[PDB]
């Protein structure tokens, strides 16, 4: 727990040092090994978003209760790698790790669903 | 209440005249208990007392845009939200100049109405997306996402000058919610309402289908308030009014509009934009 | 012929930009969307597949 | 005035940030221009026979948009920015001498954005070389590959020669078709041999022998001598890119 | 509008090519010559007694006031003799050699490596993988088996 | 032969040139040359807003432009 | 009157926007788009300049009186784009897009002059 | 002493309820000549006086790494030398979380060791360097 | 005293531009005019190097109580050129042109000495 934590603090202070490159030059100015860990803070900082119980008004959509054993066991995958075939916004605005795969599942559904549409617009028209 | 800086330069005034010590700002200190037993008596009431109510809209004036002087914070700390209106937006064109980043409402689904939870609840959606997209100088001119056209229709359906009625806005902003105004360019996106509220085109161009759900009686309103826009007897006749009214453009007033080359023509139909872009 | 600049006018072009949006995060924003779009092809790929 | 207070120090902080990360543009840009420095002391003696082949007078414009059907062009712009106004002024040539029988097949990124927002149906395409590893025979021959899918009359290729340090100015190569050039080969090489231009070299022993030579040799010879100058003209635009970053660099400093 | 604000220089000019004479005097000892790659040079001027090619007619040799020629160069060795009795030679990839009647003879190639840096060791395993390519009944495959044993039996030749 | 095969005279020189920095020995003469036979670069066209990959002519030397 | 004085009013907005960036790299650093914005919003701001009768001591020139008919189309032909090869210095201290066209018809007679004067000064030499 | 910015917030509360002139931070004017009676305190002694010593080590806690404030300022202009933490390379995983260029003393090697003298002249020989060649290079 | 004074801080202020030159493109690049300024400039910085009688028992060297004409006709000299044969190093740490005169006598008598011991000490074996 205690080096999860401050690998990410390590890292998010790297993502900082890093927006202030991407700023100016660009992403394409980077190693792929910095582009990795820029990825990775990226989803680091989407996946600690979460929905409250209280905000049902605001969000529209349910809390999330997330149990310690499954707030580090998603935390150090996201940090080596073990998620990063994951898309970014399936971290966004979700609970555990149980979710994500189910709404990177769902993007895909819906993409498909887009792309199939643009196809059968094409052919009629 | 109309500007409350200029009833704390008065309370300050009367406080310091009868010497009582200043503080920050010269502000003897208890304005914020001041502001806050003025706005805490607004309230609404409770059935026991009527189901009564009184709203409070009052108004601060700001300097070069900053919300850290001293009674803007103190009445920020009182108030429940607030409309923040900047400057370089009146001077950058939009108006009302609303700034959404700064402007917020700490009430949300349980004020408004059934038929706006669902509308607002995508559209809340939709500016965080755009938010994070709209600082690209578009260069994928036909690869922009649904996200990016839909915003800008939105932003162009924000600019007013006058009120809108519910229902005058509801079924405008349906139409963009769904996509079906996107074929259509970002200029004309008020000309578009102006025919969808006071010149019915399915009406005059004789496809009439839909057995009552038309702009004209402006009676629906209490209709869609009550059951919804997500509803069995109203989605229908819903987009079979609002497909057809975009075919009807498309097809005969996008074309016109695109063969306009003179320059008379084309102040003519400048001034016809930016009128409809005050009265709708 | 010369350039159709944007604008809020009829004849000038679309303008999408916001003025409340920030150009210093679009870079990142731009690389996000352009691997999450690749990232999503590809998980359509292997569903498919 | 904590507002404000907070304001400046953010800026301050920021163009603190900024300034050093110019100054890292300018250190990697002097790591990429000593290495190229070196070819500064072995300039200039790839083309010097080339010239005699490919040289002519100073022909009109006007006379050549009436003798041709479709002219082309080729600007040669950079991947990356903070140059200064190469690419802006080799854009005002184009339209300077703009007119209706012109194509555009352009280097870099930069010309990208601007050609197709300014020349809209005269530009084509591209081509991009990241700069990782220098330019080829090959990727010229890539480029004249691409070049021989128009029937082209006239290819003026365009880009920035470096006189020095303080000096990047524009520079040409004028080619003629190979068709035309073959029969300009037979007619001069017929008469007397009497330069039309000053400062041009005479060609007469030149014109006989490459018209003795065959059919497919004198091809390979266009060729080559055209992928030659196409590789010169990328790399003086490189040592001119090179050049005029440090100068666009230390004015933002 | 500004009537042409830019003129640009004619690239040509910033060389200074040879001006080809028909010789109303005697001939010099000993060639000008001047080797190029891509587009830095190898040799600038330099006087040498004598030069040998390759074409694809055959091998030529080159003197002082040799006859104006122009012609291709087989993909192969060339070998320089200097005045002073030396030798130099340079493994080449094709290209274009012009013999001036002064004697000033213009070479460009696109490549030059002399034989020293090259090894029959690492050339070896080359040769019948060229040969398998050459077998492999394919025209993309072929071709290159061809080409690539064209180059190495001139080198295999050479360095033996 | 090649000639007919459809490949050009200066794709044969770069071939040739591309044999000749296998085969060359390892040092600073190979460094420079790794860098005048690697394939890197690509091309590219401006759709109406979108960039697509004008694959008429590919850089590889196996393949024969069409 | 009012939708001309708008556009000017936004045009100037995106104006200040684009100098944060001017101040720093450079015009050549702009979108083709961006900088036919600041080539026109410049001319805008030079045309709002201009001499009065009572500062005929200062500017050296004698002092207009701009009627609003007259006020109204200039603003719109620099708009519209009704006027673009005009240069930016024509609008300094001038008033009436006629004023403009007699100013630089007079840079350009004196450019010419001075190119020809050039010329001379060369063969001369 | 951990610390000081709270005894300063305890004497200006002292003071001002005593009426004492307020200053700059609200502070009276002699809370520098307050931090003086105190720090000078430490000494090394004489071997007339048994060659005593007491050190120092007074914490002082910044704001927004703000070194411009008064109080900062004086304890600076009084103390022989200074430790910086910053909370970027905190962060970093840099713990201690020096600014060896802010951080002084001018103390640089009497006090050193006779096997210290070289080892830090060569790490301020390699640290020195170690910043222009950093701060040049890039992110990759 | 005022000219001389001048002329080393015009001196000095081209040799600042110049190394900013040389850090970027080289001393090579450098005319012949330049590099003697670059050299000249060298000189007086080196020359303004001065040991100390406070520290005379400390660093073991001696201090020089130079006087003010005597130092204006040194830095005369050094200006107008006419000691130039002078290496550089000579001038460190020292005081006046009569007392560096001993120590460059000094290098040169050293360095024969060092040429002499070499050529015996190849000979001899």
């Amino acid at each position: 727990h205690y080096n999860v934590a401050m690998d990410i603090v390590e890292m998010l202070t790297k993502y900082k040092e890093l927006q202030d490159i991407i700023a100016v030059l660009g992403i394409d100015e980077l190693s792929e090994e910095d582009k990795l860990i820029v990825d990775r803070a990226r989803k680091v900082a989407k996946f600690m978003s979460q929905p409250f119980a209280v905000a049902e008004v605001f969000t529209g959509m349910k809390g999330y209760y997330v149990q310690l054993e499954d707030c580090v066991s998603d935390f150090g995958s996201l940090l080596m790698g073990q998620c990063d075939n994951i898309p970014e916004m399936a971290f966004y605005m979700v609970g555990g790790l149980d979710s994500v795969k189910e709404k990177a599942a769902k993007m895909a559904a819906e993409a498909a669903a887009m792309r199939e549409r643009a196809r059968k617009a094409a052919e009629a028209k | 209440y109309d500007d409350l800086s200029k009833q704390a330069v008065s309370y300050r005034q009367i406080s310091l005249l009868l010497r009582r010590p200043p503080g920050r700002e010269a502000y003897p200190g208890d304005v914020f208990y001041l502001h806050s037993r003025l706005l805490e008596r607004s309230a609404m009431m409770s059935p026991q007392k009527g189901s009564g109510s009184l709203t409070s809209l009052p108004i601060v004036e700001t300097l070069s845009n900053d919300v850290t002087a001293y009674i803007v914070t103190n009445v920020i700390s009182i108030t429940d939200g607030q409309i923040y209106l900047d400057a370089k937006l009146f001077t950058g064109g939009q108006r009302p100049a609303v700034n959404i980043g700064l402007s917020v409402s700490r009430v949300g689904s349980s004020a408004q109405n059934k038929a706006m939870k669902k509308v607002g609840g995508a559209l809340k959606m939709l500016m965080g997306e755009y938010r994070k997209m709209a600082g690209e100088q578009t260069s994928g001119s036909q690869n922009v996402s649904p996200v990016m056209i839909r915003g800008a229709r939105c932003l162009q359906l924000f600019n007013q000058k006058g009120p809108s009625y519910f229902m005058d806005a509801i079924v405008a902003l349906y139409a963009v919610t769904n996509g079906y105004m996107d074929d259509v360019k970002l200029q004309y996106s008020k000309f578009y309402e102006f025919l969808l509220l006071n010149k019915d085109l399915p009406v005059l161009y004789g496809q009439v289908n839909n057995k009552y759900f038309y702009m004209y009686n402006k009676n629906l309103n209490y209709f869609i308030r009550y059951f919804g826009l997500n509803h069995e007897i109203l989605e229908p006749e819903l987009k079979k009014y609002i497909e057809i009214h975009t075919n009807l453009f498309l097809d005969n007033y996008q074309s016109r509009m695109n063969e306009l080359k003179s320059d008379e023509d084309l102040v003519q139909l400048k001034n016809l934009l930016y009128a409809c872009k005050r009265t709708v | 012929n010369k350039v159709k600049v944007p604008g809020r006018k009829p004849q000038d072009e679309e303008d999408l930009t916001w003025a409340e949006a920030d150009r210093k995060l679009t870079p990142e924003e731009r690389y996000a969307r352009d691997k999450q779009m690749a990232l999503l092809d590809k998980m359509t790929s292997q569903v498919e597949e | 005035g904590g507002g404000t207070i907070r304001f400046w120090r953010e800026k301050l902080e920021g163009y603190k940030k900024y300034h050093q990360i110019v100054k890292t543009i300018k250190m990697v840009t002097l790591a990429k221009y000593r290495q190229t420095v070196v070819r500064t002391r072995v300039r200039d003696q790839t083309l010097r026979y080339t010239r005699k082949a490919l040289d002519a007078k100073t022909q009109d414009d006007q006379e050549v948009i009436e003798k041709s059907e479709c002219l082309l062009y080729v600007p040669i712009t950079t991947n990356r920015g903070s140059c200064g106004a190469l690419n802006t002024n080799m854009v005002r040539y184009l339209q300077e001498v703009e007119n209706p029988k012109m194509t555009i097949i352009s280097v870099g990124k930069k010309a990208l954005d601007a050609m197709t927002k300014v020349f809209q149906d005269t530009y084509r395409r591209t081509i991009l070389n990241d700069m990782k590893q220098a330019m080829s025979f090959q990727f010229a021959a890539y480029v004249l590959e691409h070049m021989n899918t128009v029937p082209w009359d006239r290819a003026q290729i365009v880009y920035n020669r470096y006189h020095g340090a303080a000096s990047q100015k524009l520079a040409i190569f004028n080619l003629p078709k190979f068709e035309d050039w073959k029969q300009k080969l037979e007619e001069d090489s017929a008469g007397d041999g009497k330069i039309e231009e000053d400062g041009l070299l005479q060609s007469l022993p030149m014109k006989t022998a490459l018209g003795e030579l065959e059919e497919t040799a004198v091809e390979d010879f266009y060729n080559f001598h055209s992928c030659l100058a196409v590789l010169n003209a990328v790399s003086e635009n490189e040592l001119s890119e090179y050049a005029a970053r440090i100068v666009a660099v230390e004015n933002q400093l | 509008q500004d009537p042409r604000k830019f003129f640009p220089d004619n690239g040509f000019r910033f060389f200074d090519g040879p001006e080809d004479s028909f010789g109303d005097g005697n001939i010099p000892a000993q060639i000008i010559l001047t080797l190029t790659r891509q587009d830095e040079f190898i040799l600038k001027q330099e006087p040498v007694a004598a030069i040998t090619i390759r074409t694809n007619e055959g091998e030529m040799g080159v003197l002082a006031g040799h006859e104006y020629t122009v012609q291709q160069l087989a993909p192969g060795i060339l070998e320089v003799e200097y005045e002073g009795g030396k030798k130099d030679q340079y493994v080449i990839s094709g290209g274009f050699a012009h013999v001036n009647d002064t004697g000033v003879v213009d070479i460009n190639t696109v490549e030059a490596v002399p034989l020293e840096e090259i090894d029959h060791e690492k050339l070896a395993k080359a040769l019948e993988e060229a040969r398998a390519k050459s077998q492999s009944p394919d025209e993309a495959v072929r071709i290159q088996g061809e080409i690539a044993l064209e180059i190495f039996e001139p080198l295999e030749a050479a360095l033996h | 032969s090649w000639r007919d095969a459809g490949i050009s005279y200066l794709r044969y020189l770069s071939i040739v040139t591309r044999c000749i920095h296998e085969v060359q020995k390892e040092g600073p003469l190979l460094t420079k040359n790794v860098r005048f036979s690697t394939i890197g670069w690509k091309s590219l066209y401006l759709d109406h807003g979108a960039t697509k990959e004008y694959t008429a002519i590919p850089a590889e030397l196996e393949k024969i432009p069409e």
